[PDB]
RNA sequence: AGCCAGGAUGUUGGCUUAGAAGCAGCCAUCAUUUAAAGAAAGCGUAAUAGCUCACUGGUCGAGUCGGCCUGCGCGGAAGA
């Protein structure tokens, strides 16, 4: 299980990587097999995307660390975030095409600037 | 299966069994045995114990016995009188008082200790059970 | 139906109830499991 | 740390003793040093949870008597033969 | 949608390969003989994994992949067979050298980030068997 | 607790075996992508495949887990 310190450390790595990151995306994670998510996690560090799982609670938490509050209604459905420490984009595009390929999940709502971005104008990253 | 080597009187008077126990802790092990009834353990009650707790432990840690059947019994055989003198000797006992400690161990996991020791008292005639041994 | 005077969880299916002041063991998994007190 | 509240014994003896241990306390004493020996009563649990710790036996503990500290160390302890209880302690004086 | 392990440029025993992808709908000689022609390059005396994909159909394509982490352990340590009793029993040696070249063709072979995922990967294995790295 | 989802690569770890592939048996039990995934807790195979579990994300919404000490009860409990 996790411990209090567990959460808290944890949502400072989220804090501290949200900070230092350019453009997020949230999106669904279920349904889908580990093999394809390592095969997201390769085309993950070798895009400089930062791939995560995380709690929601724990998010609104680590979120409340700005910009990216206006995505606290976004973390309802499970949660995976992929941050782009490296370059912005290179997330959303990877996402949309990920998704049509495995025509499950969804990929919801992104963060920009300090806004949340609609789910089919994502395509404006 | 235990018994005095040599004893200066072969017979015994079947004596009472009063009062409470000496050795109540722990003293070599980190764990024991503690007997909270009061009865008598025949050698081989005590043997087939020993016996439980040494499958228990797949021969590993170690055992110690604090108990030791040193007073003899005797019994008449079937269709004998009264009289005619004393039985003859028929096995021998340890006397226990509520508290004693039976056996000690140590060098195990507790959980399996504790197990090895509900193996043991199976094979017990008396209320038993478990202890840890303390600093002071 | 084992009937005795000690009842026991088998394996982890095996659920304890009280029937009409009798105390059971009851089994999904294995109906070699299945025993009453007595 | 470790703080025991205790009362002083107006009473002593077998009977007192018993009387005590039925009630749910127990007796012990403080003694070693200059002063008179000091006989006084304790709540058998937070006591029995308190040295359900090991530094109990090892360190300065306060024992709290009519408003007044004295700072003692566990000398000896008899407990009762097989069950989870104290029949007395042993303080003396650190 | 099946896997085995098939020597170098060997096919159609009966019981390491005919019958459990046969029992499948595949055609079993074409499999054998392009293998064979496929892993002709691959040194005799290697099993070589061979992921068999059949399709309804029946018309099957196979990714035949680089040898194991064990087998390219056999042979960089020189040895035939790892230990019995690994790490108490160790039975052969490799230099980083060659946990890095059974690491790049299971770099082809690998999940991991770096050659160094790759190299850990492939210590794994080498603390599996009981061999020595060194 | 329930219910949705995943329970991954090296790899069928080596040994052994006509076969052992997490699951006859012997020994190790590492490392990777990890939200998590035991060189696997059980059913399964000629050996696989196939089925849950450990573990984690989701929904849910406030108490829940199991020992210790005792009070009174239940079973154990059949005869002319
Ligand atoms: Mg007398
Ligand atoms: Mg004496
Ligand atoms: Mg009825
Ligand atoms: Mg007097
Ligand atoms: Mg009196
Ligand atoms: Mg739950
Ligand atoms: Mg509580
Ligand atoms: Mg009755
Ligand atoms: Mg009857
Ligand atoms: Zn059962």
């Amino acid at each position: 299980a996790l411990n209090l310190q567990d959460k808290q450390a944890i949502v400072a790595e989220v804090s501290e990587v949200a900070k230092g990151a350019l453009s997020a995306v949230v999106a669904d994670s279920r349904g889908v097999t580990v093999d394809k998510m390592t095969e997201l996690r390769k085309a993950g560090r070798e895009a400089g995307v930062y791939m995560r799982v995380v709690r929601n609670t724990l998010l609104r938490r680590a979120v409340e660390g700005t910009p990216f509050e206006c995505l606290k209604d976004a973390f309802v459905g499970p949660t995976l975030i992929a941050y782009v420490t490296e370059h912005p984009g290179a997330a959303a595009r990877l996402f949309k095409e990920f998704a049509k390929a495995n025509a499950k999940f969804e990929v919801k709502a992104a963060a920009f600037e300090g806004e949340l971005i609609p789910a089919s104008q994502i395509d404006r990253l | 299966m235990l018994q005095p080597k040599r004893t200066k009187f072969r017979k015994m008077h079947k004596g009472r069994n009063r009062g409470l126990a000496q050795g109540t802790d722990v003293s070599f092990g980190s764990f024991g045995l503690k007997a909270v009834g009061r009865g008598r353990l025949t050698a081989r009650q005590i043997e087939a114990a020993r016996r439980a707790m040494t499958r228990a432990v797949k021969r590993q840690g170690k055992i110690w016995i604090r108990v030791f059947p040193d007073k003899p019994i005797t019994e008449k055989p079937l269709a004998v009188r009264m009289g005619k003198g004393k039985g003859n000797v028929e096995y021998w006992v340890a006397l226990i008082q509520p508290g004693k400690v039976l056996y000690e161990m140590d060098g195990v996991p507790e959980e399996l200790a504790r197990e090895a020791f509900k193996l043991a008292a199976a094979k017990l005639p008396i209320k038993t059970t478990f202890v840890t041994k303390t600093v002071m | 139906m084992k009937v005795r005077a000690s009842v026991k969880k088998l394996c982890r299916n095996c659920k304890i109830v009280k029937r009409d002041g009798v105390i059971r063991v009851i089994c999904s998994a294995e109906p070699k499991h299945k025993q009453r007190q007595g | 740390m470790f703080t025991i509240n205790a009362e002083v014994r107006k009473e002593q003896g077998k009977g007192a003793s018993r009387r005590l241990r039925a009630a749910n306390k127990f007796p012990a004493i403080i003694y070693g040093g200059k002063e008179a020996p000091l006989a006084i009563e304790l709540d058998h649990d937070k006591v029995m949870n308190m040295q359900a710790k090991a530094e109990f036996y090892s360190e300065v503990l306060t024992i709290v008597v009519d408003g007044k500290e004295i700072k003692v160390k566990a000398q000896d302890v008899q407990r009762h033969p097989y069950k989870p209880k104290l029949q007395h302690i042993d303080f003396v004086r650190a | 949608y099946v896997k085995l392990q098939v020597a170098a440029g060997m096919a159609n025993p009966s019981p390491p390969v005919g019958p459990a992808l046969g029992q499948q709908g595949v055609n079993i000689m074409e499999f054998c003989k392009a293998f064979n022609a496929k892993t002709d390059s691959i040194e005799k005396g290697l099993p070589i994994p061979v992921v068999i994909t059949v399709y309804a159909d029946r018309s099957f394509t196979f990714v035949t992949k680089t040898p194991p982490a064990a087998v390219l352990l056999k042979k960089a340590a020189g040895i035939k067979s790892g230990s019995g009793k690994p790490n108490k029993d160790k039975v052969g040696k490799i230099s980083r050298a060659q946990l890095q070249e059974i690491a790049q063709t299971k770099a082809a072979d690998m999940t991991g980030a770096d050659i160094e995922a790759m190299t850990r990967s492939i210590e794994g294995t080498a603390r599996s068997m009981g061999l020595v790295v060194e």
